[PDB]
């Protein structure tokens, strides 16, 4: 039961690498989605 | 053999100084003491510094200090409780106790240039970064700005080190924006779970040129008042001159979070001499509601909405007064400052907190104990009344009821409150007590306070009590501690205590003695009391005019601003038109609200006393542990247990 | 600006901490002045009324005032360079007077409006120059382009996912106006997959003091050793009691002390040092240690 | 305009001259400016130990108290200001000697009165503390104290305060009205038959000041 816990199995396996290709394309907006950012909000604004 | 003792707070904080008090009782000769702090659970070792020697010259006393660091290993667990256990080595006899840890690291205050902004305008804001001692700290702060529905739009990360704990920043509001409530949220890097916030409003507005004040004669409504609610209107221009115009005023009833409007309570009164008056009669109120019962109206609240327009017709201001209670009593009595544990066979003090229905303290209202009409007292300036009883040695709980005796008011209008106190339990029912008694006044720094210690025991053991051990708890840490010696036959001793700026806003005084009594058994008796200090700054900052004449300066004119303050301090300024506050005066930061947040972070949960010596320290916020075995009750929750109410 | 300023000051002392001072009030005023009260914004090419308020605070003197709206190439009115749009009004003492004007915005942007006034027989004058936004007709729309789920394992196959976002067609957009595309990402919090642990109510009995022979010492040490490790990973010391881990550390440390007394000189274990070494018991201690 | 070495003048005129051996004793020290006006917020201290200090109140009175030993010898009292920056030569000082309370036949049965020291305004309540000091073989015979109020040369108020066995300290709330202006004295006493059947009467008194105002 301790080995069941300790490293208790969980449903999270987040390892997402997400990148955007902008119309300006001076750079590619890239972020990471792990467990500590599971429910983190990411927002970006363009003026066009 | 002598008994060693370690005294530490209930909860330890990261990235802050933590007082550690070491004492030995009835000791003979010197005893070296080494200090070590371990992690919990497991053994990785977080601190191995500090040692001291308890000396009979120092009455076997020694205070040492340490600081709990924060790294990636400490900051790992964020949502659940974790603890660290400090072990103390008195010569060869080691004493150790597990202690609760708080993940909080300090305080964050956010100031903005205005309370409400326009789209396409600039927002200036400064963040003051202080630790738990309210002194400037240099740490990395994470700030975020969220939209009305909670979407972060702009975020910052910066260190205030070498900037004297001030982070001046700015940000521009775009024209494409959703008007409404916007919130700034911030938290330190080493304490991500402790989040601070403050709100501001975004709107398309223009500042008005005059203010509208809606003044009820009484900040409450008594149901059986025939005349009804009287509300005085006061209006003046922003520069201080009287307004001439006409007002439209409307009333409503607030039930919980839902507001109901009375359409026929509408009145139209001209505003003359910069003032007006409107009265909502009792009959109109009963006609507004569909319930003819007046008892059902008790507990609900009223609100007033006024629409005022100048007689020039070029401007208009809407003002609101809300939350006016409908109650049977113009007062509210509370035992919140009264201890809930009495000493059997010893006089007990009652600190009664009487307030107005809104929540403001009532001034000079005479309250009395329900038992015996002779015991009465008028409330002091802070809304506290002093009462006292002569307790019998009853081990049964004692019911205490207080009722105001204000003249002219009927008995139905007199507030009252009922509670039941609990008896102090001694070790083995030895009936050996300690009684603390202290003056009750508004305490200002620069004054001395006489603490009175009364000893109660059979005189066979009175010669064995040669000293008292006292400590001062303030703002979640030990500020001062020491011994007060006692000679045989001196059951009562007085200790003058000088109040400094460090005791603000409130502090708890705990004291205890110890001996081996009964049939050869270690006994520890304790007592405590919580004391209030008058709200004020630690220093003193004053802003005034340099000129002594030329009243009402001219726009653009040069004037001298005079600032008097403590030497070496950094001052930040902001000058705003009062019209912005007439539109929105919410979220205005002040020194009183700063002390309000400090009191809300206190780990003490009781105005003193307790069920026993362990409950005295545990309620005050302290942990005690000795070599003999006597120790404080285990506590694993940061918050205070909630009253039944 | 003619108003009462509220000056808020906060001090920061390294010895006396933070201090919020009482707000300081400075009342700036002029005996005679104007207040042009514009709306926050105005629609382009629509006639609107502006309200200029002129104040006279003499206690026994009414004032003859020449008030004038100045010419503006961005707004249309009677005021031209040749022909000025001027009026002559009288303000009673301790009273205010409003003089309306009619204008038409001609071009978009934060455009400028200026008015001046001067009294006769006294050389006291005032002028107000303010700007307000000229807004073209229309209104804000916050339409949504697309909302979709990202799942590279499920979409695109083999751990790679690509997807486009077409631009909004928005044929009703006002010409030459700003338009923002707001992009938001949020992960999917997945929890559970954990079964309940034993509530440690009836586990308080496993604290046993080791005693007896070597194997008997291991029998008494067996339940106390695993229990602390179980309560650590289940972090149930809140219900069980924080003080009891320190007590169990003494017993576990005591069991380790007594166990070494039955150690054979070849690092073997048995019930007694006289008894032949037990291979099973030697392996059991290694598992326990 | 006085020519003096010290910016202050200390006086024991308002200080009681008699202490209770083995019982705490309060000191009401009257510190003034050289002209006669009360000094404000000057820290004075007891000759014994520099740590025991107190700042003068608004009416020019400083509050100090000591815990006397059961010494029947008179107690030397010396008070000296500790105002900062000023040298010790500039600090005023005054010296007196108090006398011990004498019980009936030196029976060591005492009564101790203790009262708060603040600017007292009519309309507030004052807690009077009655402390009994005697061997507990006779403590059961003291069931009450008898107190009286002297004001302006007449008796203003009097009554009894009951006491239960084992409760040496009792508290009596007293409401201050305009009639107590300008100052009043509280006397109290108990009585019993002790020794081999002999009447014993022990008494105590204390003087209280009231803030200047109209009736
Ligand atoms: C368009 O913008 C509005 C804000 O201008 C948003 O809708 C708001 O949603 C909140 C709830 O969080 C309500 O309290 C407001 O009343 C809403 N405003 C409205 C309806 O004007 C949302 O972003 C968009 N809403 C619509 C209807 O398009
Ligand atoms: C704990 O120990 C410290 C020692 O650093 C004490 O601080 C000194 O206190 C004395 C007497 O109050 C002062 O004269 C010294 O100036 C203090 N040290 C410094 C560096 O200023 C402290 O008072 C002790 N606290 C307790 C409660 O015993
Ligand atoms: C002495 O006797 C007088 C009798 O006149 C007492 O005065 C009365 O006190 C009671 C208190 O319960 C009041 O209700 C009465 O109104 C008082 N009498 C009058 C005529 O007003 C007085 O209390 C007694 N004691 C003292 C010390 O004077």
């Amino acid at each position: 039961l301790a080995q069941y816990q300790k490293d208790a199995p969980d449903h999270q396996e987040l390892n997402l690498d997400v990148s955007l290709q902008l119309p300006s394309r001076s750079s590619k907006i890239t972020h990471r989605i792990h467990w500590e950012s599971a429910s983190l909000l990411r927002s970006e604004e363009t003026k066009e | 053999s002598p008994m060693y003792s370690i005294i530490t707070p209930n909860i330890l904080r990261l990235e802050s100084e933590e007082t550690m008090v070491l004492e030995a009782h009835d000791a003979q000769g010197d005893v070296p003491v080494t200090v070590t702090v371990h992690d919990f659970p497991g053994k990785k070792l977080v601190l191995s510094s500090e040692k001291t020697v308890l000396t009979p010259a120092t009455n076997h006393m020694g205070n040492v200090t340490f600081t709990i660091p924060a790294n990636r290993e400490f900051k790992s667990e964020k949502g659940r409780n974790k603890f660290v256990t400090v072990q103390a080595t008195f010569g060869t006899q080691v004493v150790e106790k597990v202690v609760l840890v708080s993940l909080q690291s300090g305080y964050l205050f956010i100031q903005t240039d205005k309370t409400i902004y326009t789209p396409g305008s600039t927002v200036l804001y400064r963040i003051f970064t202080v630790n738990h001692k309210l002194l400037p700290v240099g740490r990395t702060v994470m700030v975020n700005i969220e939209n009305p529905e909670g979407i972060p739009v702009k975020q910052d990360s910066l260190s205030s080190q070498n900037q004297l704990g001030v982070l001046p920043l700015s940000w521009d509001i775009p024209e494409l924006v959703n008007m409404g409530q916007w919130k700034i949220r911030a938290y330190y890097e080493n304490s991500p779970q402790q989040v601070f916030s403050t709100e501001f409003e975004v709107k398309e507005y223009v500042l008005p040129s005059f203010e509208v004040i809606v003044e009820p004669t009484e900040k409450f409504y008594y149901i059986y008042n025939e005349k009804g609610l009287e509300v005085t209107i006061t209006a003046r221009f922003l520069y201080g001159k009287k307004v001439e115009g006409t007002a439209f005023v409307i009333f409503g009833i607030q039930d919980g979070e839902q507001r109901i409007s009375l359409p026929e309570s509408l009145k139209r009164i001209p505003i003359e001499d910069g003032s007006g008056e409107v009265v909502l009669s009792r009959k109109v109120l009963l006609d507004g509601v569909q319930n003819p019962r007046a008892e059902d109206l008790v507990g609900k609240s009223l609100y007033v909405s006024a629409t005022v327009i100048l007689h020039s017709g070029s401007d208009m201001v809407q003002a609101e007064r809300s939350g006016i209670p409908i109650v049977t009593s113009p007062y509210q009595i509370h035992f919140t400052k009264t201890p809930k544990y009495f000493k059997p066979g010893m006089p007990f003090d009652l600190m009664v907190f009487v307030t107005n229905p809104d929540g403001s303290p009532a001034y000079r209202v005479p309250v009395a104990v329900q038992g015996e009409d002779t015991v009465q007292s008028l409330t002091q300036g802070d809304g506290v009344a002093k009462l006292s009883i002569n307790t019998h040695p009853s081990q049964k709980p004692l019911s205490i009821t207080v009722r105001t005796k204000k003249q002219e008011l009927s008995e139905a209008e007199q507030a009252t409150r009922t509670m039941q106190a609990l008896p102090y339990s001694t070790v083995g029912n030895s009936n050996n007590y300690l009684h603390l008694s202290v003056l009750r006044t508004e305490l200002r720094p620069g004054e001395t306070l006489n603490v009175n210690f009364l000893l109660r025991m059979d005189r066979a053991h009175e010669a064995k009590i040669r000293y008292y051990t006292y400590l001062i708890m303030n703002k979640g840490r030990l500020l001062k501690a020491g011994r007060q010696v006692r000679e045989p036959g001196q059951d009562l001793v007085v200790l003058p205590l000088s109040i400094t700026t460090d005791f603000i806003p409130s502090f708890r005084l705990v004291a205890y003695y110890t001996l081996i009594g009964a049939s050869g058994q270690r006994e520890v008796v304790a007592d405590s009391v919580w004391v209030d200090v008058k709200d004020s700054c630690v220093g003193s900052l004053v802003v005034k005019s340099g000129q002594s004449e030329d009243r009402q300066p001219v726009p653009g004119q040069q004037m001298t601003l005079k600032i008097e303050g403590d030497h070496g301090a950094r001052v930040v300024l902001v000058a705003v038109d009062k019209g912005v506050f007439v539109l929105n005066k919410k979220n205005k930061l002040t020194q009183s609200k700063i002390w309000d947040v400090v009191e809300k972070a206190d780990i003490g949960c009781t105005p003193g006393s307790g069920k026993d010596y362990a409950g005295v320290f545990s309620d005050a916020g302290l942990t005690f542990t000795s070599s003999s075995g006597q120790q404080t009750a285990q506590r694993a929750e940061l918050q205070c247990p909630q009253p039944a109410a | 600006s003619i108003t009462t300023w509220e000056i808020l000051a906060v001090s920061m002392s390294d010895k006396k901490g933070i201090c919020v001072a009482d707000p300081f009030e400075v009342t700036v005023m002029q005996d005679f002045f104007i207040d042009l009260r514009l709306p926050y914004s105005v629609v382009r090419n629509e006639q609107v009324e502006i309200r200029a308020v002129l104040y006279n605070y003499r206690q026994n003197q009414e004032l003859k005032v020449r008030v004038e709206l100045l010419h503006n190439p961005a707004f249309c009115s009677l005021a031209t360079t040749k022909r000025r749009h001027q009026q002559t009004v009288t303000i009673p003492p301790k009273s205010s007077l409003s003089v309306p004007y009619v204008i038409v915005p001609l071009k978009t942007g934060l455009q400028e409006v200026e008015v001046k006034a001067a009294v006769y027989h006294h050389f006291i004058s005032d002028g107000v120059r303010k700007s307000l936004k000229v807004v073209p007709e229309g209104i804000r729309m916050n339409k949504t382009v697309a909302v979709r789920t990202l799942d590279p394992e499920r979409l695109g196959r083999e751990g790679v996912q690509k997807e486009d976002i077409p631009p909004a067609d928005l044929s009703d957009q006002v010409p030459d106006t700003e338009s923002e595309t707001r992009i938001l990402l949020q992960g999917t919090p997945v929890a559970q997959m954990t079964e309940d642990a034993v509530d440690a109510e009836r586990l308080k009995h496993l604290i046993v003091t080791p005693s007896g022979c070597g194997e008997q010492n291991m029998i008494g040490m067996t339940p106390t050793v695993i229990a602390v490790h179980y309560l650590d990973e289940t972090e149930q010391w809140e219900k069980f009691g924080l003080e009891k881990r320190q007590g169990a550390l003494e017993l576990i440390k005591k069991g380790y002390t007594q166990q070494l007394a039955f150690r054979q000189p070849s690092s073997a274990f048995a019930a007694f040092v006289k008894r032949a070494p037990s291979t099973w018991l030697t392996a059991y201690v290694v598992k326990v240690f």
